[PDB]
DNA sequence: GTCCCTGTTCGGGCGCCG
DNA sequence: GGGCGGCGCCCGAACAGGGACT
């Protein structure tokens, strides 16, 4: 028995062209789709359905998992434990398979259309639509919510300390237990469901000022610029005295000794950079912006904010590697880590401002995706100034 | 006959009606061809005579085909097309012969009168009405209706599905109604399977006329001649005109881009630049010297004989890239060293300012996705860029960039960064504090500098902008400094441009700047916030502000 | 806000296939 | 002569976004 769903008023369904898949992905998709259609989960369709949503596959194991980029459909589809961010360990189970049991509103099926492509365009694309709740669709956890609650009732009663949160395809299970009997409890929950993260170790990456025993006109000029920008975030920051050292037209390399006033100003600003940002409240009605900066040498900084300079969180991803490093792979790993953190903290995924060319990103990011969700993103060709401020 | 495939339901767009357009006059030859076609189609039930019960009508004509006496019957369904619902096109791309694997036995077939063998949704037939100077309606797919390509391609896929499921190891390239059929069978068993396929297709209402049943090589297919172990493109004929119009140039460049898929070294930058800000196709553009030279070189290239090979999946895919000038690149994709699978050109200009490493990166990207389409895998690269060049660039560039498995190749022009900003300021070198200001109302500006050695200069400018004046200040410092110089700007605009290390700009001023930067031994560019009283910057700001 | 500049999309023309 | 769909290419005309200015 199905549940009717509409789109948002004034909106049509997704019309997103499929991107080129590799042979291994098309093969995995064809085999998976054959099985899915044998089981009545999907049906073949043709050109008279005007909608489309790209599909691909990820190898998490020698089994592939189909992944549908429902970002658009999700935007267009009709419309949280604050203690989960504190569990000693949190495990992430894929429970999307559940959704293949609930039927899908017939009038809605046309919006879940997708196309399997062909190597070298041997054939036209071969199109399908869904007859059950699709994985990767906002509506699937929503409609399955009641059955999920009934399924998880006795496990939560028998484990009142454990926090079980759901985000779209995944169960985030959080405990303060030692990671060994924790794994025991997770296998209890997986056996029960026939019917590894550590948020207490996440930390803020603060702004840091250079420690020097000799300062040049260049050093002080760079400091004043950094502090000027930082003051937009910490209004307590003061530059008047350091800037006073710069009067005149001096050679960049000239050594300038700090006065007493400027040394105290720098110590005060040093302390002010430790205090937490004042006046930053999470707005559920707004998106989460996540900016990433590539700092070089496998170092990445990021900020999660909703209004400019109101950072909900700042952090870094530091995969220390030089010999053979893949900026794109690292960047998609960073994106997945940041998204995981945001899902855990706020239950939303961020919109990413990615420091990459759109084409490079779109060429390679599917080679490294490992998550069942996909965040919004845009591509910035953004400046080296903010890059310098977060290093 | 008519295919017993179930029809595909098609609606008009929300709240619309069928076409009500009056016919136009037709020639005697066109009317005779139309009437012969129409009585023959009426016998077969592909068109049904209609009377007063049909309000709608839309125009009809015919054109000569590539076969001699056969006329193609066409309808101007532009109005119906407007009113007809949207489809998802299922033809995602064009098959390419470099993507074919060697087969023991090959056949090429065409389906005759293909659209006219697939039934049209009964409800929709009435909107397809037309007269002949006799009133008919379409019972099959018409030519010129926007739904016909996709409906036919999908219906053909459905029609072939049982033969493909029964013969998974026979490869059938299915472009619209054209089939290429490859098998690892000895020629006799293959021919039997082909008779099986033709009987299968005919069972589904598709006839394969023997006149278009190619049994021996070479096969004519998709613009190519397929030989047993090599393929070629059917000949290309560039016009040999003297007065070139925008249409003439569009044709020339389209044929050249088509040729570039197997002819190495094709360049169309100069012929393409020749089209900027055009009025109409009929305008006569005069060939600039550089376009004349480039067209000559292209002609020479095309005089050579060339071929591609077929894909061997048990080997590596290799792509080698060479740089030509002006942001142009060609590439050869091969598996064995002198046997190109195919070739190509990348020449797209991304960005006001760029350099050869960015351009190379985006050529690598374009080639990578093109390879994923044709062969389903990424190729291994051979690039004229030293691993150290790349390492430097990836180190110091603020954006995530990456090139897949590659190997340096020593064929010039090697790709290099043409200058290198200092990471630290230069001791002893003169320090220029630069600024510009522009008056938004008058568009007068000043650019200039002070220096720690006491020099100061202001250049006035007319018809300028703030960004232009910031650049002119940097350019003025480069002009008046020596081989080593520190420069302090308050302009993150100019800083971002110059840190990016461009070797080419569409801005003449940025190019002059670039030339200066290439001439210098050491250059350090530093940034400071404007209007905060910072020492050197304050005096320049006071100098260039005087006019504003 | 406005002006300037930069990047992206999308629709026009041609080529090629059918 | 002209109708259609696909893909390629290039260009210009809309936008969007961000920095600088009054
Ligand atoms: N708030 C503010 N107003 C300014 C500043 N400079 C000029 N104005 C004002 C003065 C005038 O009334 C107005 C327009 O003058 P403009 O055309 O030079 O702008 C400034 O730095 N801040
Ligand atoms: P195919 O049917 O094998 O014909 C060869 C080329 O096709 C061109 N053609 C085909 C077609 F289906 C439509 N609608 N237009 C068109 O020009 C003519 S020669
Ligand atoms: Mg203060
Ligand atoms: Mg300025």
């Amino acid at each position: 028995e199905t549940v009717p769903v509409k789109l948002k008023p004034g909106m049509d369904g997704p019309k997103v062209k499929q991107w080129p898949l590799t042979e291994e992905k098309i093969k995995a998709l064809v085999e998976i789709c054959t099985e899915m259609e044998k089981e009545g989960k999907i049906s073949k369709i043709g050109p008279e359905n005007p909608y489309n949503t790209p599909v691909f596959a990820i190898k998490k194991s020698t089994k592939w998992r189909k992944l549908v980029d429902f970002r658009e459909l999700n935007k267009r589809t009709q419309d949280h434990p604050a203690g989960l961010k504190k569990k000693k360990s949190v495990t992430v189970l894929d429970v999307g398979d559940a959704y293949f049991s609930v039927p899908l509103d017939e009038d809605f099926r046309k919006y879940t259309a997708f196309t399997i492509p062909s190597i070298n365009n041997e054939t036209p694309g071969i199109r399908y639509q869904y007859n059950v709740l699709p994985q990767g669709w906002k509506g699937s956890p929503a409609i399955f919510q009641s059955s999920m609650t009934k399924i998880l009732e006795p496990f939560r009663k028998q484990n009142p300390d454990i926090v079980i949160y759901q985000y779209m395809d995944d169960l985030y299970v959080g405990s303060d237990l030692e990671i060994g009997q924790h794994r025991t409890k997770i296998e209890e929950l997986r056996q029960h469901l026939l019917r590894e993260l550590h948020p207490d170790k996440w930390t803020v990456q603060p702004i840091v000022l250079p420690e020097k025993d000799s300062w040049t006109v260049n050093d002080i000029q760079k400091l004043v610029g950094k502090l000027n920008w930082a003051s937009q975030i910490y209004p307590g920051i003061k530059v008047r005295q350091l800037s006073k050292l710069l009067r005149g037209t001096k050679a960049l390399t000239e050594v300038i000794p700090l006065t007493e006033e400027a040394e105290l100003e720098l110590a005060e600003n040093r302390e002010i950079l430790k205090e937490p940002v004042h006046g930053v409240y999470y707005d559920p009605s707004k998106d989460l912006i996540a900016e990433i900066q590539k700092q070089g040498q496998g170092q990445w900084t990021y900020q999660i904010y909703q209004e400019p300079f109101k950072n909900l969180k700042t952090g870094k991803y530091a995969r220390m590697r030089g010999a053979h490093t893949n900026d794109v792979k690292q960047l998609t790993e960073a994106v997945q880590k940041i998204t995981t953190e945001s899902i855990v903290i706020w239950g939303k995924t961020p919109k990413f401002k990615l420091p990459i060319q759109k084409e490079t990103w779109e060429t390679w990011w599917t080679e490294y995706w490992q998550a069942t969700w996909i965040p919004e993103w845009e591509f910035v060709n953004t400046p080296p100034l903010v890059k310098l401020w977060y290093q | 006959p008519i295919s017993p495939i179930e029809t595909v339901p098609v609606k008009l767009k929300p709240g619309m009606d069928g076409p009500k357009v009056k016919q136009w006059p037709l020639t005697e030859e066109k009317i005779k061809a139309l009437v012969e076609i129409c009585t023959e189609m009426e016998k077969e039930g592909k068109i049904s005579k209609i009377g007063p019960e049909n309000p709608y009508n839309t125009p009809v004509f015919a054109i000569k085909k590539k076969d001699s006496t056969k006329w193609r019957k066409l309808v101007d369904f532009r109005e119906l097309n407007k009113r007809t619902q949207d489809f998802w096109e299922v033809q995602l791309g064009i098959p390419h012969p470099a993507g074919l694997k060697k087969k023991k036995s090959v056949t090429v077939l065409d389906v005759g009168d293909a659209y006219f063998s697939v039934p049209l949704d009964e409800d929709f037939r009435k909107y397809t009405a037309f007269t002949i100077p006799i009133r008919y309606q379409y019972n099959v797919l018409p030519q010129g209706w926007k739904g016909s390509p996709a409906i036919f391609q999908s219906s053909m896929t459905k029609i072939l599905e049982p033969f493909r499921k029964q013969n998974p190891d026979i490869v059938i390239y299915q472009y619209m109604d054209d089939l290429y059929v490859g098998s690892d069978l000895e020629i006799g068993q293959h021919r039997t399977k082909i008779e099986e396929l033709r009987q299968h297709l005919l069972r589904w209402g598709l006839t394969t006329p023997d006149k278009k049943h190619q049994k021996e090589p070479p096969f004519l297919w998709m613009g190519y001649e397929l030989h047993p172990d090599k393929w070629t493109v059917q000949p290309i004929v560039l016009p040999e005109k003297d007065s070139w119009t925008v249409n003439d140039i569009c044709k020339l460049v389209g044929k050249l881009n088509w040729a570039s898929q197997i002819y190495p070294g094709i360049k169309v930058r100069q012929l393409s630049k020749l089209l900027r800000g055009t009025k109409a196709l009929t305008e006569v553009i005069p060939l600039t010297e550089e376009a004349e030279l480039e067209l000559a070189e292209n002609r020479e290239i095309l005089k050579e004989p060339v071929h591609g090979v077929y894909y061997d999946p048990s080997k590596d895919l290799i792509a080698e890239i060479q740089k030509q000038g002006q942001g142009q690149w060609t590439y050869q994709i091969y598996q064995e060293p002198f046997k190109n699978l195919k070739t190509g050109k990348y020449a797209r200009m991304r960005g006001a300012h760029t350099n050869d490493v960015k351009q190379l990166t985006e050529a690598v990207q374009k080639i990578t996705t093109e390879s994923i389409v044709i062969w389903g895998k990424t190729p291994k690269f051979k690039l004229p860029i030293q691993k150290e060049t790349w390492e430097t660039w990836w180190t110091e560039y603020w954006q995530a960039t990456w090139i897949p498995e590659w190997e340096f190749v020593n064929t010039p022009p090697l790709v290099k960064l043409w200058y290198q900003l200092e990471k630290e300021p230069i001791v002893g070198a003169e320090t220029f504090y630069v600024d510009g200001a522009a008056n938004r109302e008058t568009k007068l500006g000043k650019a200039g500098y002070v220096t720690n050695r006491g020099r100061q200069k202001v250049v006035t400018l007319t018809d300028t902008t703030n960004q232009k004046t910031e650049l002119q200040a940097i350019y003025l410092a480069l002009q008046d400094s020596g081989l080593e110089v520190n420069i302090v700007t308050d302009s993150q605009y100019a800083l971002g441009i110059i840190q990016a290390q461009p070797d080419q700009s569409e801005s003449e001023l940025v190019n002059q700047i670039i030339e200066q930067l290439i001439k210098k031994e050491k250059v350090y560019l530093a940034w400071v916030p404007a209007h905060k009283g910072i020492g050197g910057n304050e005096q320049v700001d006071k100098l260039v502000s005087a006019g504003i």
